[PDB]
RNA sequence: UGUUUUUA
């Protein structure tokens, strides 16, 4: 009996995602994402269950983690409002409901140093820079697949980027209360975390509110062999799951 | 001995002795046991 | 009607007691309870959670790098890093475990204690992580250190390894408070070899350290933290 | 219950020290793992660490001063104190705000007591046996205008009258819209560019109106009113990273410019104890 | 006697608690009961039944004309009426069902709208009665509106259409006061083909629109009302 | 428990379960049934 | 609400009464018993145990001295020591016997007197321990002395005598304080023989003298002592 | 009947009635009857 | 059997 659990497939729909260096998937508080029961059910509307054709992997546009990248922050469901089905139906209903599979990608040789945290936390409400009352602005809290920059410069109505603070007045090193995976360069080149629906209503408007917010951080900093690119690519890769929308509807225009 | 009709006019529970830190510790879809290589 | 006789400390408002009281909104029906992951019923669950120590405790502001650990290379019988064990206090303070201690006055059991290396992996290195049990002063060599209670750690395809403070003290409560008589120890860590750098790379690798409780750990005598501050009452 | 178990050399295979905390999971490693062990028991419960030990003990939530004067010649008895209004919240004394954004979500019953005290600091004769009315205002009920406004009536609103020195106590089931209360909300009342961020009235426990019924004394009296909040039947979702910074605002997650650094600097370098 | 301890709030007068008293009148023996028809034993009956909405909420002082939808002969894919759904407010804030309803805080529940012609026998018209749930706006064409919840509506011998308003809601409930976050949407209606009318008949034919409860219809929290006022009690 | 004599001294009754809304929705002499023509 | 009528000393604080009251530490554990030797129970048991008396009561400062009485070679038909029996007084006062006794106003049962001798064992002794009982005066000579109860003590190989004094009163209870009506009696020793010293040894020998209850003994009614005063709060 | 949670809400015991004096009066490894010679 | 508990 050999075989191993660093090699990892994940098929969902018509897309595949393979590993081969995995760190054990999280499945964030020992929850797998399911459909609404109509025990908890509030909303009489027959629920739309759009299957395959959303319950699929839409990788993010990549980034770029130099010496001097502070992190990366995306709002769920805010960032895949553009990928696909899952998109226009998240524009096109009232309600919806959706659990996630996360999964970040950064590779590297046996000779490359790094850290990342890749952590998701639920009702990541964001910390204004101007501090007081100021609040932060709709466009700046749904971003899309662009995400948020955490080494950026702040914006007037923009959210604080101190990475140090996430973005909220907590500690970085207290992130691992939530469900957190490290891709460890020399140990990991793949997190994992797959996210049930996390929110105080049973179904939720997906366009004015984000559950879970994915957090990318450079904890040990990116350090490369003489004479290499001081550059790696991080790729992240969502997959809605368990995904159900309610109270179709004509197509929500939001800001921007 | 309830003195009233409501239930929030009662007293607190007291202790919820189900712990269970596993949903915090251990939130790894396969099994990981102690003494076992992490990863294989 | 029945003679009664009223104690004295009757009227008395006691913020601990936990008395019936009459409902100001009768036969109102509270929304319905649903099922949200994550339900805490004890803080002793979550306090078992490792997190991150600043004990790169050094910067002029807080900074990644507080959480970052320097390893140097072909540095031989010298140490990493040192910290004693108020765990209410120091490099531990803003930690979950040192935040949820603060919460209370009393605490008992054994810590966990982790480092994860970051190093490259065709790198190589052997530490000796030390527990200074109290009454004896913080190991100033690794021959002193090596005495107590250590793990020595080859780092390798597992990257992290586990040190357990085991609950070593006379009286069966010590103070979150940092008190001389209830002084859990020290900790350091050592060169056990050397840190062994590939061809082509250079500079400091790091480590990550994390606390976390026991299973077996206590606290109690809730008490206000020191942690948070206001002089005015906040406004919407 | 088994605290330590007995446990002898170890020369295995199995190294329980040696992990990946890569994966996200804390091993639950123990001193039986790394030492050798004797058998001690727990002798300890927990009890205290319970949520609703923890989140369920009285704090002071609002405190507010209220003058009984006579009412003649005034035009605003809400800004001539001669009654005031709280928008109910938790997140006003941060000590027990700190407590509760441990968590995401929170479903409590509550239990209030309102603590009134009196104070004459110019010439007086007398203290005034004055009685407060408390008054529930819940969001579409008319709050009261006037000190004796039609609104004190209090016909379908929760009202409670008690004496100045004196004390009152009423529980409050959960009166939340949701599930759970959010301590945090990552949202917005709409999609709108200029609406507000994490506001919402998820959490909108209600408002709370105080008079001084009696008419006016010759002499002023000045009532400081402190109320004070225990949360019963208490449950916890999604524990979070605890609050590092000062709070600036209510239902904000929002910190000053310029704060100082909270991780304690050491007197020395990392290898000093 | 009994040792007794007095809790704080004694002495406080709650106008909200239960609790037992003596009678003024000992042995009173109180008049028979005899039937009455008509007995309410709950809100949540009443509540069921249809009240007219005064619709056409555009004149200067209340009129009868107020509760008549005004619907105009070969207009095609056009607007009949248009209206919010906040049921304690605007068109609903006089009706039985919003005359309750404001007298509590919080609402959940399926509303029933009906619509009842009043036009000639030997008029015709299919008319689009359209809910569009939250998040978006009210619909300001037909092709908008008939993407959300809609009944199309044949005019014959049944002279009344039912459209319930489905719980279209992501909160468990609402509140009956206007608030955005729990706004119920809009409701519209539309020219499906169009009014046609007989000859020898003119001008403007007319809808009477109803608003009910369903029975899945829920109230909470009590509230007074801001529909009554007074400076001055009264006198006989 | 009543501390008292009298039936005016007891505290209120809660709730009457028993609804019956038909009294006052459907108060007709033939019975209508939803999905049947009102009239024929 | 129950019908109650308060009593009179109602509000009052009374610092005997043992009432229940309210936790100012809900749900707070209490460190763990362990066994400690030396359990007390009841003053009783300790009470039980012999101490000695300062019956040498004339010195100008406390002294061992004061523990040690003196006996004199080569006295025929002489006194050793005497005593009243008031225990709470006298040579008896600064004795565990003594200071549980004067923390208590009534006394009863016998008590047990002890003298060991520490003179040569190549030295001989007769002394005669008498008790008088109350009523007549302390013994003047030794043929008034041995009518009361008494006991001769051949001094040898054992070195201490154990002398119980009965319990010799016609009222129950004795008060701790001295009084008149209560009083013990008097306690007495003499020369039965003489004390002769061996060849070569010279001066006074001395015997100790201790002091214990017998089971019998009674104690009530709780009282503050008098051997200890303070004008300040103490600081630490 | 106790109103409290809490054991330290309740009354004193009372008396213990076990008393042993030995282990103060009689605190020696031999066994010392009255009457027999103390030492032999 | 370089075996770990439990009981006299």
């Amino acid at each position: 009996c050999g075989y191993s659990d660093r090699v990892q497939q994940i098929t969902l729909g018509n897309s595949t995602i393979t590993t081969q260096e995995a760190a054990n998937a999280v499945v964030c508080y020992a929850e797998w994402p399911e459909y609404l029961p109509d025990v908890d059910a509030s909303d009489v509307n027959k629920t739309s269950k759009p299957d395959t054709s959303v319950c699929r992997f839409y990788t993010l546009d990549s980034k770029t983690w130099t010496t001097g990248s502070k992190g990366w922050c995306w709002k769920l469901p805010d960032a895949l409002k553009d990928m696909g089905v899952f998109g226009q139906n998240m524009f096109f209903h009232s309600l919806g409901r959706s659990g996630y599979t996360v999964h970040v990608q950064c590779n590297a040789t046996k000779f490359h140093s790094g850290c990342l945290l890749v952590v998701v936390i639920p009702e990541h409400q964001l910390a204004s820079h101007e501090g007081g009352n100021v609040s932060v602005k709709y466009t700046f809290t749904h971003p899309g697949e662009r995400g948020i920059d955490l080494s950026s410069a702040n914006e007037v109505g923009g959210p604080v980027k101190d990475v140090i603070y996430n973005m909220n007045g907590t500690l970085l090193g207290n992130l691992l209360i939530f469900p957190h995976q490290f891709i460890n360069l020399r140990t990991n080149n793949t997190a994992t975390i797959v996210i049930p629906y996390i929110n105080s209503v049973p179904i939720d408007s997906m366009t004015r509110h984000n559950n879970v917010s994915l957090m990318v951080i450079p904890i040990a900093p990116l350090t490369v062999p003489t004479g290499a690119t001081p550059s790696l690519p991080i790729t992240v890769t969502i997959a809605p799951m368990c995904t159900e929308f309610s109270g179709i509807r004509s197509k929500s225009i939001v800001p921007q | 001995i309830n003195y009233y009709k409501d239930a929030a006019s009662t007293s607190s529970a007291g202790q919820s002795l189900s712990m269970d830190p596993s949903k915090f510790t251990e939130p790894v879809k396969d099994l990981m046991l102690k003494g076992a290589p992490a990863l294989n | 009607g029945l003679p009664t006789t009223t104690l004295p400390g009757s009227g008395q408002f006691l913020t601990t007691d936990d008395r019936q009281s009459p409902s100001a909104l009768p036969n109102y029906e509270p929304t319905p309870r649903i099922h949200i992951p994550g339900k805490v019923h004890n803080l002793l669950e979550i306090i078992q959670v490792d997190t991150l120590i600043p004990m790169n405790n050094t910067h002029t502001k807080d900074e990644v790098n507080s959480y970052l650990i320097p390893l140097n290379a072909n540095r031989q019988n010298e140490q990493v890093f040192g910290t004693n064990l108020f765990i209410g206090d120091g490099v531990f303070k803003t930690t979950l475990l040192g935040e949820i201690v603060q919460y209370y006055t009393h605490w008992s059991g054994s810590l966990r204690f982790s480092l994860m290396y970051t190093g490259p992996a065709l790198s190589s290195a052997k530490l000796i992580l030390a527990y200074t049990p109290p009454g004896a002063r913080g190991p100033q060599d690794r021959r002193e250190a090596m005495l107590g209670t250590h793990v020595v750690w080859d780092i390798g395809l597992q990257s992290t390894i586990v040190m357990t403070i085991p609950w070593t003290s006379g009286v069966q409560f010590r103070y979150t408070d940092p008190d001389t008589y209830t002084s859990a120890g020290f900790l350091s860590c050592w060169y056990q070899t050397s840190l062994i750098l590939p061809p082509e790379t250079t500079g400091q690798v790091y480590l990550l350290s994390f606390i976390s409780a026991c299973p077996d750990f206590k606290l109690r005598l809730m008490k206000d933290t020191q942690t948070i501050s206001q002089t005015v009452a906040l406004t919407e | 219950t088994v605290a330590s178990i007995s446990s002898g050399p170890k020369h295995t295979q199995k190294v329980p020290i040696l992990t990946a905390n890569e994966t996200g999971a804390t091993m639950p490693v123990l001193p039986s793992d790394s030492i050798e062990t004797r058998t001690t028991y727990m002798h300890f419960n927990g009890s205290e660490t319970d949520v609703e030990c923890f989140l369920g003990r009285a704090a002071c939530v609002h405190v507010t001063e209220i003058q009984n004067k006579d009412a003649t010649g005034i035009d605003n008895h809400r800004e001539a104190k001669l009654f005031n209004d709280w928008k109910i919240n938790l997140s006003s004394l941060v000590q027990l705000r700190k407590k509760l954004e441990l968590f995401t979500y929170v479903r409590f019953d509550s239990e209030y007591t309102i603590l009134a005290t009196a104070s004459q600091p110019d010439s007086a004769n007398y203290s005034s046996n004055l009685v407060v009315q408390a008054m529930y205002v819940p969001p579409g009920a008319p709050n009261p205008k006037e000190w004796d406004d039609y609104t004190w009536q209090s016909a379908s609103n929760p009202s409670v009258f008690f004496k100045v020195g004196d004390t009152s106590r009423f529980s409050v089931p959960y009166v939340g819209l949701a599930s759970a209360y959010n301590c945090f909300y990552d949202g917005y009342s709409h999609d709108d560019a200029e609406t507000q961020y994490g506001i919402t009235v998820l959490n909108h426990m209600g408002s709370m109106a105080f008079r001084i019924v009696n008419e006016h004394d010759e002499h002023k009296t000045l009532v400081k009113i402190r109320v004070y909040h225990r949360a019963k039947h208490v449950e916890a979702w999604i524990p979070r990273a605890p609050r590092a910074l000062p709070y600036t605002s209510i239902g904000r997650t929002n910190y000053p410019k310029n704060t100082e650094p909270v991780i304690k600097k050491r007197k020395g370098d990392i290898k000093s104890y």
